[PDB]
């Protein structure tokens, strides 16, 4: 009971910089976890702010949430080929103040560099 | 006419329920949680007050004639199914406040039986505050042709002050307390993620919640109308406001009715266990 759209992805040179956003709807009563996949998290931002990234990032990405709209947007600059891949949007929701937290997975997108 | 009818069908539908979800319950009493032996003993608090009916139906059928004796009983019986009710309530949602605001609960990880005491403790406050209710009441013949009505019996110097200090505990202290109980964990749960730290210690505290604050709302929205009528009439005596002799009728009418709304939440508590929660 939630869509998911996704935007940004498709053609670009080399040694550029991207934007990928990521909007929920449906009947949510709350978020509170988003993030970006490959089967590894490469970007993940909670409620609070705090940014975490995976070991494979050396800060170079940039992850930045809008709880106004409920949309995230994660920047990535100096691309490379390596990363072309798969990139799936995820996110944590409660649909009712007595409901169980659950996650639904994105439909993804392909990135492809050079 | 139709109020033995009506009397009968409540308590066969009352004794039937609370009956079939004292038996359930008490089938693996072993092993008990909190709320669990809460909504036990509030069940044992109303099969009482079910098992009370026959007397009124053959009371609204013919007369009173059984006697003094089970007239107190009855009296008793009514004025503490509600003292009774609401103090097993309050503690109910000071246990729900503990689990999770503080989270840091004692009743399972603790004493083996402190509920079995607190539950002891509020029998025992029960009967304290009945007493007054057992030591003043009587079948007064009342010499009107044939009239043997149960009623209280007061010196009128002291009528106000009982009516005045019941109302005030029964339904200021639980009121007060479960009101600033649920404010703190609607306040603490509507702002958090996961409730200590799982997906499956997190779901079913919160159904037990919906469970408990259904409970409370059913039994507040039965239980008000009759006490708002006797603080209606504490502050009539008072002098307070609106003495015309004219609404008479009016309070006694009212607390017929919402006498006879206390009777129905006994039958209105199983029905709610049963649909929702299955
Ligand atoms: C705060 C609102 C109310 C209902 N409630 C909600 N919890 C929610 N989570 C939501 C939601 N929409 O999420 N809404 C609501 Cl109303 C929690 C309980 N609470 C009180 C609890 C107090 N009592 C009054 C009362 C109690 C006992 C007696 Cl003897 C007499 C009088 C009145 C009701
Ligand atoms: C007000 C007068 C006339 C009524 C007499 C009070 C009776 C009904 C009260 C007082 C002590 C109470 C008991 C105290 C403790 C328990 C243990 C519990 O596991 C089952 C209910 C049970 C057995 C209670 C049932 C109700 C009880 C028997």
């Amino acid at each position: 009971q939630v869509q998911l759209q996704e935007s940004g992805g498709g053609l670009v040179q080399a040694g550029e910089s991207l934007r990928l956003s990521c909007a929920a709807s449906g009947t949510i009563f709350r978020l509170y976890d988003m993030g970006w996949y490959r089967r590894e998290l490469v970007a993940s931002i909670t409620s609070g702010g705090s940014t975490k990234y995976g070991d494979s990032v050396k800060g170079r990405f940039t992850i930045s949430r809008d709880n106004a709209k409920n949309t995230v947007y994660l920047q990535m600059s100096s691309l490379k080929p390596e990363d072309t891949a798969v990139y799936y949007c995820n996110a944590e929701y409660r649909t009712g103040i007595w409901e169980e937290l659950l996650d639904g997975w994105g439909q993804g997108t392909q990135v492809t560099v050079s | 006419a139709f109020l033995p009818a009506l009397y009968s069908l409540l308590f066969l539908l009352g004794l039937l329920g609370n009956g079939a979800v004292a038996a359930v319950l008490l089938s693996r009493r072993t092993a008990l949680s909190s709320t669990d032996t809460f909504l036990l003993h509030l069940a044992v608090a109303d099969t009482l007050l079910v098992l009370t009916l026959p007397l009124w139906a053959v009371d609204a059928a013919v007369q009173w004639v059984f006697g003094s004796g089970l007239c107190k009983v009855a009296g008793a019986l009514f004025n503490i199914n509600f003292y009774a009710g609401a103090l097993l309530l309050a503690c109910i949602s000071f246990d729900r406040y503990l689990n999770i605001v503080h989270a840091t609960q004692l009743y399972r990880r603790g004493p083996p039986a402190r509920v079995t005491l607190t539950c002891l403790a509020v029998w025992g406050l029960c009967l304290l505050f009945a007493l007054p209710d057992f030591i003043f009441l009587s079948a007064h013949h009342d010499e009107r042709l044939n009239a043997t009505h149960c009623q209280y019996n007061f010196p009128q110097v002291g009528r106000t002050a009982l009516r005045v200090l019941q109302l005030v505990a029964g339904f200021l202290l639980p009121l007060l307390v479960m009101a600033y109980c649920y404010a703190h964990i609607l306040a603490r749960l509507k702002s958090v993620r996961l409730l200590s730290g799982s997906r499956e210690k997190d779901r079913n505290l919160r159904r037990i919640t919906r469970l408990v604050v259904v409970v409370v709302v059913a039994f507040a929205l039965c239980w008000t109308p009759y006490h708002l009528v006797v603080l209606v009439d504490i502050l009539m005596d008072l002098g307070a406001l609106a003495r015309n002799c004219g609404r008479e009728s009016r309070v006694d009418v009212a607390k017929s009715v919402t006498s006879g709304l206390g009777y129905m939440h006994c039958c209105l508590n199983p029905l709610l266990y049963a649909f929702v929660g299955v």
